[PDB]
């Protein structure tokens, strides 16, 4: 129902299929100790005291999504 | 904490299905209410010393919903939540054009595949256009501010 | 929104309720901490899986 | 990095998948990340190279 900017030529730019230099892992657990990932209540906070609460949560030390963005082909400049 | 309000087009006809534990078609396909919170329902009409809302062209609505996978042998219903909609409206129309419309779409397999089909079904309008509104209210979403 | 560029670590949580989306970052509240708080609520009208 | 969102995914008529029906959801990082640009609107391609 709004405004949209279109910018530049319809002319896309050839994309590949090379995820050989992409399958690295990187050993980057998370930790509970340290509270990694965990949201803060949404209605109601605290002090210096132990709540139980009901939320959406992750699970712990897990292997994830990890992704990361790959520069293209550029020879040169 | 806030508040939530929807709005619809509610005729007075069915307003029996307005009940809790309703199981009704508009129950089972359209919308289910927050048991966990206090709700109202308000089925007003048009006055005449107002032309600030407009009038749709006929009460339309789905009573079926279907997910059929490519196996054309195992089917599965669907049961809405409160404040959410299925994806049986992902592929309905905004209106149902008459009654009993067939609505489908191709499924993939990992969703389930075959054809979620639809069916919808429509309530003409009265004299005057009745509204119906649902108002949740809700403690502990934010500050206690409205 | 607006954001300033650091060289600290932060986290963005995303999340879908019947009041909406909700997304929560660490900057606005949490610069050299750390936390999920709501900064952002689409009113969405659906639930994305 | 960039989200895009739908509860619709369907594939490609060459076989590939990814198409989302209806309306999408994108956030998009913009200005080396200073922006946090989000719609969920309808989104089309084009048939070019
Ligand atoms: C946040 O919450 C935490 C935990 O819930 C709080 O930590 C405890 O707080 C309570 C409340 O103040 C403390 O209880 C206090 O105990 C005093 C005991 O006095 C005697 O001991 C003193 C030395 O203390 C050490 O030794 C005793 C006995 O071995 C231990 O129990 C202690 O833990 C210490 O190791 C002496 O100097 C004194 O002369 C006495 O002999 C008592 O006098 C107080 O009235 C009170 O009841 C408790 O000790 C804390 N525990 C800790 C620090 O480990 C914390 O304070 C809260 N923070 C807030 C509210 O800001
Ligand atoms: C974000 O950037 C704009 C332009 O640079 C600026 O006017 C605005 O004040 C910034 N946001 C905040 C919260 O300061």
């Amino acid at each position: 129902v709004d405004v949209g900017p279109d910018s530049v030529k319809s002319a896309c730019i050839e994309v590949d299929i090379q995820q050989t230099f992409f399958d690295k892992t990187w050993p980057r657990p998370i930790d509970v100790s340290k509270a990694d990932g965990i949201i803060y209540p949404q209605g109601r906070t605290y002090s210096n005291i132990t709540i139980t609460y009901q939320g959406l949560f992750p699970y712990q030390g897990d292997h994830g999504d990890m992704y990361v963005y790959s520069a293209g082909h550029a020879t040169g400049t | 904490s806030s508040l939530i309000l929807d709005y619809f087009s509610y005729p007075l006809s069915m307003k029996s299905d307005l009940s809790v534990s309703s199981a009704g078609p508009i129950s089972q396909f359209n919308y289910k209410q927050s048991f966990s919170n206090p709700t109202c329902l308000i089925l007003a009409t048009v006055p005449h010393n107002l032309t600030t809302i407009t009038k749709p062209l006929k009460y339309s609505y789905i009573n079926k919903c279907s997910r059929l996978l490519s196996d054309d042998r195992t089917e599965v219903p669907q049961l809405v939540n409160a404040n959410q909609y299925s994806p049986c409206v992902s592929i309905v129309p905004s209106t149902v054009w008459e009654d009993g419309d067939y609505y489908r779409k191709q499924l993939s397999p990992l969703e389930g595949g075959g054809w979620l089909v639809a069916s919808g079904s429509t309530v003409a309008m009265t004299e005057q256009l009745q509204m119906g509104f649902g108002i949740t209210v809700q403690y502990g979403t934010d500050t206690n501010s409205v | 929104y607006n954001i300033t560029e650091d060289e600290i670590l932060e986290w963005f949580g995303i999340t879908q309720t019947a009041q909406g989306v909700h997304l929560f970052s660490s900057r606005y509240v949490d610069l050299y901490g750390g936390n999920m708080f709501q900064f952002a609520t689409l009113p969405v009208y659906d639930t994305i899986k | 990095p960039a989200f895009m969102l739908g509860s619709s995914v369907g594939n490609f008529s060459d076989g590939k998948m990814g198409r989302f029906f209806n309306h999408t959801l994108v956030l998009l990082p913009d200005g080396c990340g200073t922006l946090l640009r989000a719609f969920y609107c309808i989104l089309e391609p084009r048939s070019g190279n």
